[PDB]
């Protein structure tokens, strides 16, 4: 149940990836709960994918 | 807009913390309310035993 707010940005003229190399522009989408075990599931997800 | 409804949530917030200071001004009220009901109990106690001391003396 996506709830809650979101703080989104767009950055532009990108730096070579961590763990890619890719120099490739991102974009970030926040949405934080402050849940315990709902932070650590989203955390589970959000690292594996 | 966002942040607003985060100053929401501190609202609750604060509302939640007020009703600890509530509460913990309860239980201070509580104790000392303890201390005055003993003494009360004590007060007649040493009261009626003196009043029999002296009626036995």
């Amino acid at each position: 149940r996506g709830n809650v707010f979101l703080r989104q940005a767009e950055i532009e003229n990108p730096l070579e990836d961590p763990v890619t190399g890719d120099y490739v522009h991102k974009s970030v989408f926040i949405i934080f709960f402050q849940g315990d075990q709902l932070k650590n599931r989203v955390k589970k997800i959000c690292e594996g994918f | 807009s966002q942040t607003q409804g985060i100053q929401q949530l501190l609202q609750a917030e604060k509302r939640a913390a007020e009703k600890v200071a509530d509460a913990r001004k309860r239980k201070a009220r509580r104790l000392k309310q303890a201390k005055e009901e003993a003494q009360m109990e004590v007060e007649q106690y040493r009261r009626e035993r003196e009043q029999e001391f002296q009626s036995k003396q």
